């Protein structure tokens, strides 16, 4: 398969700046017949993806000149001049020379705000579920940035790494920051063999981990 | 104009058998150096290759899944085909038909995609969920943040308010994920600290597909 990395995957830009995008690819995309069948693909939320250049750089009709496409052989770049606030959302790289057909993983260009540390709150089991059996715990994390972030889940001073389900918002639209929502599924049996509770953010606000815990007994 | 429709079933159980449509218009599966393809997107992941097809009837196949696929189509109707055998819950996704052509002149790239049909593949039956209230642990800050939590339900979606929708600013309601077989969905709003459990906060969740609508008042511990 011809691989095609994108550099970076996250691309913050403020409105009005300059945006380039690298796609390399792990073999030539020169066609035999002497054509370089990449494009670039631009998907905004909840639509379908659009063609904004083929064969390295021509763009497609009714595609603004603030974009261009670049490049040769293995190495290409799709270039916006001015970045509008309707050009964010994901771009693709693809070559549609070798089979399979493939895709880049896509490049979110998102938009750059200040350094936004996460308010960080948890939540034990509710009775209501204890009382069918099982034992969720809650870690929210909301409203920082940017999008890195570590979360880990700990019970009783050791780390826990299975049953944990994750969900991520998109950047918010008003304010720019992100949020994440962590929760740890245990068995109601396993709840209350334990105590001590603690989700444990690393975000680069801060040195120190973001630690919030409690003790199921004194609940 | 050209336009192209895609149409599928929805739901599907793990080893059934897919298959998708896409009716075409403004355009024939019958001149020289025309085709059609499909590329499908899980959710939140990338775009992947399936099949392509050509006014010639050569058909190209991803790799990965040739002895799962099966790409046709119909001229006279001008509609074209796409079978995938014994799917699994790795196939929940998004299947656009594109067209792209072999010559220059007809359209060498993906110019044209339909808006895609959702095709999701669940072992599970319709579920009701289970509304769980999050209130903070056992003070002493400006804001307080309560959670709701929408537990083990199928199909979606679930829709989510806080008191009715009559609270709607510092509310952050965030993407479903799969456990099982089945979804779950949580919520968070940050009120101020003087607010709650003075004036009262319910999240109000329901699931249109059981019939289900439970209103679950957050309660202090």
């Amino acid at each position: 398969d011809v691989l095609m990395t994108q550099t970076p995957l996250s691309l913050p830009v403020s409105l009005g700046d300059q945006a380039s995008i690298s796609c390399r690819s792990s073999q030539s995309i020169v066609h035999s017949n002497g054509n370089t069948y990449l494009e670039w693909y631009l998907q905004k939320p909840g639509q379908s993806p659009k063609l904004l250049i083929y064969k390295v750089s021509n763009r497609f009709s009714g595609v603004p000149d603030r974009f261009s496409g670049s490049g040769s052989g293995t190495d290409f770049t799709l270039k916006i001049s001015r970045v509008e606030a309707e050009d964010l959302g994901v771009y693709y790289c693809f070559q549609g020379s070798h089979v399979p057909l493939t895709f880049g993983a896509g490049t979110k260009l998102e938009l750059k705000r200040a350094d936004a540390a996460p308010t960080v709150s948890i939540f034990p089991p509710s009775s209501e579920q204890l009382t069918s059996g099982g034992a969720s715990v809650v870690c929210f994390l909301n409203n920082f940035y940017p999008k890195d972030i570590n979360v880990k889940w700990k019970i009783d001073g050791s780390e826990r790494q299975n049953g944990v389900l994750n969900s991520w918002t998109d950047q918010d639209s008003k304010d720019s920051t992100y949020s994440m929502s962590s929760t740890l599924t245990l068995t109601k049996d396993e709840y209350e063999r334990h105590n001590s509770y603690t989700c444990e953010a690393t975000h680069k606000t801060s040195t120190s981990p973001i630690v919030k815990s409690f003790n199921r007994n004194e609940c | 104009q050209v336009t192209l429709k895609e149409s599928g079933p929805g739901i599907l159980k793990p080893s059934q058998t897919l298959s998708l449509t896409c009716s075409l218009s403004g355009f024939s599966l019958r001149t020289s150096g025309m085709g059609v393809g499909w590329i499908r997107q899980p959710s939140g992941k990338g775009l992947e290759w399936l099949a392509h097809i050509w006014w010639d009837d050569d058909k190209n196949y991803n790799p990965s899944l040739k002895s799962q696929l099966t790409i046709s189509k119909d001229t006279s109707r001008n509609q074209v085909f796409l079978k995938i055998t014994s799917v699994d819950t790795a196939d929940t996704a998004t299947y656009y038909c594109v067209r792209r052509a072999h010559n220059v002149v007809l359209g060498d790239w993906f110019a044209y995609w339909g808006q895609g049909t959702l095709v999701t593949v669940s072992a599970a039956k319709t579920t009701a969920p289970s509304v769980y209230p999050l209130a903070p642990v056992c003070t002493t800050g400006s804001s307080v943040t309560l959670g709701c939590l929408v537990k083990g339900y199928f199909p979606e979606p679930v829709t989510l308010t806080w008191n009715s929708g009559s609270l709607s600013s510092g509310v952050h309601t965030f993407p479903a994920v799969l456990q099982s077989g089945l979804y779950t969905l949580s919520s968070s709003v940050t009120v101020t600290s003087s607010t709650w459990p003075s004036q009262s906060i319910t999240c109000n969740v329901a699931h249109p597909a059981s019939s289900t609508k439970v209103d679950k008042k957050i309660e202090p511990r």
